[PDB]
């Protein structure tokens, strides 16, 4: 069998990432220094560029943007664009998402290969992924697994998680880079690994397109992802969280924590409020509520239904703009 | 300890 | 490509194993303590029970019956399960097999899915393999790969090993889960791997589905797998100490050692001695000779043939029971 | 869905090389020894062999030549070669190729299998290939992989690399073995892996049998491998330095250094000299012309154009036996 | 070289 | 000069505490053992009882009365005292201290040298001192340093401590070794050192002979030391939290935490409020205090002044038995 | 013996150091954060300040003045003395120099103990030691040790050094702390060890009397010592070196480096000129000139004689003020 | 007090060691290499000297004569000695015992201080002691402590051992050292430290000059120490193997081996024979017997007295040659 | 800081 | 970034 | 303990 | 390596 094809696709569209940091270069004896002369010099130096490859992009318009993952850019003095054809253009960081861990970069370039999308959704366990990216600065290196699971969520890693397992080898300097399909279509950005050793054991994670896009869409758009927040600090209802809460048998959210001076403490959200309803949406996992705020408009006026003492208040809350971590 | 902060 | 239709026959009978540990909690100089009275109080019990996952498991059988490692079993009181669909419930370990690594658990759910067997026999090296589990409590995961030799005995991990070897990843979590053909069908229950760092290094172990059927019901009706002693510790024949009647290895096994009034003992055995036959059969292998001793039933009078000095002697020894090790 | 076809034409062409030496037996206070005489004797043998395995041979052709990594020879006294098929037998070595980790040996059997080989050149990324090696020392055991990538260089783990880059799990005792293509026909001999645990983790290295074929026939013909040599060090001109006419590395790499006495040097090669041709080839590249210098027979008179103080200089200069490492 | 108990 | 003379006097009383658990008996392939009879038979015991060296014990009175430190004798089964002279005898546990780190050791030996008690109070900051203990199994061994200080408390090591302070190399061996002085009179019981690497640093403690005295009496003629109890957790008085009409140390300690069901539950002492006066005296430091109620008779009626919310409340206690830890 | 005497003198003017850092309490789940309002409140302690020691320093004027090491004092931003009295005031930083690891401090108390100096030039290796210090933060302990040698210079450490090498244990936190001679005066200031552990292996480094009070009265005359310039680098004269005119050895020092328009450089001094006068001295030892060069006052022309190529040249120089390390 | 008088008495006689390894200057781009030219030359100095320093020495006598340990003189080419005054030596080795850690090296310099020596049996544990020596390449370096033990045999790390254990501080550097006592008189040769750390940790160990003196005088008159031999293994009498009529400690060695062709084997010695005399002295401990054996002069015609199976046996060997590690 | 039980 | 060939 | 002496 | 090379003024 083959995925050459599918490699003859997509890894066009897998640029490598790096920045470059001027620094010195070890001294000698006999060699002038900035402060001595000495015997001899160099003839048209005094410092040295080191290239420092952070990790792989994956180019999605012709336009010239660029996603990676927030980590791969993160506290980045220059980024330079390395295409698989040769060409090196300097980026542009456009935005970065730290709740999602991805950054957007602009590039000025003629003739740039995009990444045929595909749809996440569409993706099962047990199905083919390829992963494109730059492991240890080997180089473009293409690796093979199945889809281990999809939507993993609980690794803590990110405050929004909709993560593909994959076991195709994921190493330091794949991050970034593409998760592919069996046809050559993009279904993740590759973001974490779980390992002992550092290297691939078969347990790499992406961030699956429609996650990535939305995000990406938001960036161009704005230059910030734009989130919903309520200020409310939310615990799940255990059997024994309700009975030191003094609830005997209640299940859901209830309140541990209220923002100062945030949407909730304005509106009436009190510790130890047992969440009924968030704006006309039974709250009955946390994870669902937590993404539906963070997709509610800023500024809109949403009602929580609570449960003070056993009985119901139904409390109006204007949703704010979710802080930075 | 399942938490969220949103 | 997709290996999703051999996921959907199989991962619903691949079970996550988990135990729970009483601890004390943590301790604050503001709040309460067992012997002190500080300015607060927690409302939750003096020990947290934490969660701790054993390993994986199949079910077998829709009576509940399920098949993990012994080394996943062995010293947890309280063994929880937990299958695809959320149901959990408490497993009773009815027999072990520490001479395989294997333990059987009965389980008491309806609507429980089975697992589809295969032939061990049947497999080739080169076919696909899946490997079902839960490395590292990432929750269940499905690793590809294929079957990279089989029949790995002398491994020195088990008494009696005839184990599949895959280059599926295999981490710590696997133990006990299902190893997979191409159609979902069992051939294996994935038991240990070979590495450097305690993870996937692509070497990788499972008990066949013909040897595990055997320990799993041979458990199931007697609550231990009952195998045939004669007391005899044995070792190999080079050629160059078979020179007085030399059969390169035909009747090639030589008694390094006697159990102290063990079956062979009683029948005139001493260390030195060559056996050339056990109950009516050419004894030329020790791997052999133990399978062959261990399936004949306690109590079967059979007849020893052993060169001693250059003579051949009959020797008639009634088998006992193998003792637990 | 299967390899096994693959396997079955590729696996027993593949060896596993073994050594041997005697180490004396476990001590004893009361044992005989070679200094004391004691209570008791081992039988009387002073000496105990022990076998240490080396890693995986190919056997390239029916007359028995066998295919190898250096680093698996170098050092070994003795060899053992031991085919899938249980024969054993004590090989011999044409020679060795530590610039290429490539070193051949021979041996005298009848009926050998041969691998069947297949072009380099005629493979591209996305292939599945798999790998045939002794890892761990466990048993042969068959990889199942894609080519991750081609020509990789600059890996600095020899002086001529071309390597294939797999994503079979390639661990120690994988050295000399097999990267074979889907049919069972050889892409490559295994020779080296990035790990940062010293297991796999999904890039591992093999030379390709194009290269590893123009070194056994020549290996096996004048005992080693002759290369051309000029003696010179060099590097790229870097853009600062490309300030002459000559665009960027345009027919250009700088004379680091000359070897004492050397081709280059009596030729009147001084550093700091750019050169521009070599045998009438542009030489922009500093890998490209090195392999073209070892292309060229040792005894050529050849002409070097060099750039000197804004003048171009023509030279001829003796290649000359390019010396041992 | 190796041991096998019965 | 020469210490000789306080070796002289010192060291004949100081011995050496070892204790002997049986190790089990190393096999052999040609060897015999309880499952199996081989070729030879050794004419030997299953097992060797194999002896480890616990430390250092100082040989109080001619009765046979011997002094250590608690944490080397604790979970010892068998104790042998080897003295200077090579006499070696089985001793008993008399009891035990862990509060403050001593044990009491009973052997019944003739021609006992008994040690020369010194006063640990006529010792200054600057004095000679000799310390003799078995470190690390070299032997008894003799060291000479200063006292570095005196009354060392704070450390955290001990409940109860009032602790020498020498420059005298002591190491793993020395606990229960003697504390010398000059004259080869016992000053201390060497107990704990601080050491980066294990090994002394110039910085050891021992227990002086006034504390470690008394211990041991209260050890002879009960089988514990009788502490007085209050079951209080208190916390020094910082002075900024003393601005509410009190001063830095003026009778002040504060609560932090009250012993359920202990001596001070049944009085109405509460986490939070100012001791000010313990049975009439003034309680300005934690430690003086908690020496003071040790030292009070347990079942004696006492007066606790206290001050709570501004308030000086009159307490009534009555002293317990302080609890094992 | 006893130093008992020598360390009632000593002792008093020893003081121990330390630094105050604002920390963040421990928190819990139920509480009040300043992010976030929780079920219960702390009583308002926003955070608590805890004291971490920085070494010891030692008391040299009755005015409070202090001598400590710049590598104790360096980047604390609060420093506090604490006595032996117990008495505890901030103080002021006079000044540092980084040359010899010096520096003072200043309080305002009175009754301050002073200490009494000693002659550093007088100490004979072998005289009896001892060294006062805060050694693991355990409170000012005293040690015991002979003076190893004198006069160490070439260790690494420090630009100018003169060493007191003892025997007695110094452990991190005697940084600042007296190194006293038998009756009690003060011979040095211990600055550093060579260890392995990180504790004392029995060498230890002490700046002497004479240097550090010298270094500590400039200081306060002007805030920091004031010392000489010429830019110039030099080695020793290779003893084959010596070909013409070193006869003697009286050109001891070469001119390695010039400092970039230093007094030397615009003096004409060139490197691998050949120095054998500075103002009329010897130019045969390095150190003894860096030394002399350091001595001597800015603004004072001096006259360099330089050996250049077989030639005598009489230079003229500017002294300068030495900058910064 | 001060020990500076037996400083200045000792400290002229102990020398540091000096080796040189020859190393040619590390390699650098531009600059001339041994293989390689470039636009710069290294000056004219090919390569450097470079010095490790191993050890102490105590000169024995005014003739040159010097004492030191086989350690730190094995395994080199040129010794030079370097003397407390400046005058540096090169040095040629007389002898070496392995046995005892000793080495004999002869120097020819007039004026050399010769080091006055003290009795070995005369100095008690606890007399003060002095230890001169360079350890870490620091210098000669003075260290006081105390006689910690005498008579150290058993180390386990020579064969002929009986050391002084010492406090004074003895780390890497020290060996080949004097020990020397309160007055100057060499009384030890500074060996071997127990240690974790791997420095000084209060427990040193000497060769005595009793022993040193016998050792260095054999080599003079021989170039080696001549010891006897009877090659046999001996073990003291196990308490219950003294059921035969024996004495534990009377007739105490018994033979575990005899060397193959040894003057004990020749004799008619059998393992299991008991010594009861060897050269008509008791054979109560097998070090004393190890001692008297190679005491007596090769080539004595010895009786051995021997319990043979319950009888007296009279045997007659010819002592040999002691044969070498 | 707060260790002292009694 | 700054390596060399030797042929 | 109990060890061996060679001589 | 003795030869020091090393000492500013």
């Amino acid at each position: 069998v083959s995925y050459a094809n599918a490699v003859s696709r997509a890894a066009p569209a897998v640029a490598n990432l790096y920045t470059t940091k001027m620094v010195s270069k070890p001294s000698h004896p006999l060699f002038d220094d900035p402060m001595f002369r000495r015997f001899f010099g160099d003839n048209l130096p005094q410092q040295k560029r080191m290239e420092s490859s952070l990790g792989s992009a994956v180019i999605m318009s012709a336009e010239g943007y660029l996603l990676t993952n927030n980590h791969v850019t993160a506290g980045a003095d220059q980024i330079i664009v390395a295409l698989r054809d040769g060409r090196e253009t300097i980026a542009q960081l456009v935005g970065s998402d730290p709740e999602t861990d991805l950054a957007v970069l602009k590039i000025d370039l003629k003739n740039l290969p995009a990444m045929t999308l595909g749809r996440s959704d569409g993706i099962r366990t047990g199905d083919v992924c390829l992963a494109i990216g730059n492991p240890f600065g080997v180089g473009q290196t293409v690796t093979m697994g199945i889809i281990s699971a999809t939507g993993r969520n609980q690794l803590g890693l990110n405050t929004y998680e909709d993560f593909i397992q994959t076991d195709a080898a994921i190493n330091p300097g794949n991050s970034g880079g593409a998760l592919v399909d069996a046809a050559g279509n993009l279904i993740g950005i590759n973001t974490a690994i779980f390992s002992k050793s550092g290297g691939s054991q078969g347990i790499g994670f992406a961030i699956p397109t429609k996650l990535a896009l939305e995000v990406m869409q938001s960036i161009i758009e704005h230059g910030q992802v734009i989130r919903g927040w309520l200020g409310v600090e939310v615990k799940a209802l255990t059997p024994e969280l309700a009975e030191s809460l003094g609830l005997g048998e209640t299940a859901g959210i209830v309140v541990a924590g209220v923002y100062r001076d945030g949407p909730a403490a304005r509106g009436g959200l009190l510790p130890g409020d047992v969440i009924l309803t968030i704006d006309k949406q039974e709250a009955s996992d946390g994870r669902r509520s937590m993404n539906q705020v963070a997709r509610t408009r800023p500024g809109q006026k949403i009602s929580i239904v609570v449960l003070r003492n056993g009985q119901k208040v139904n409390l109006t809350a204007e949703v704010g703009l979710r802080p930075p971590p | 300890e399942l938490r969220w902060v949103f």
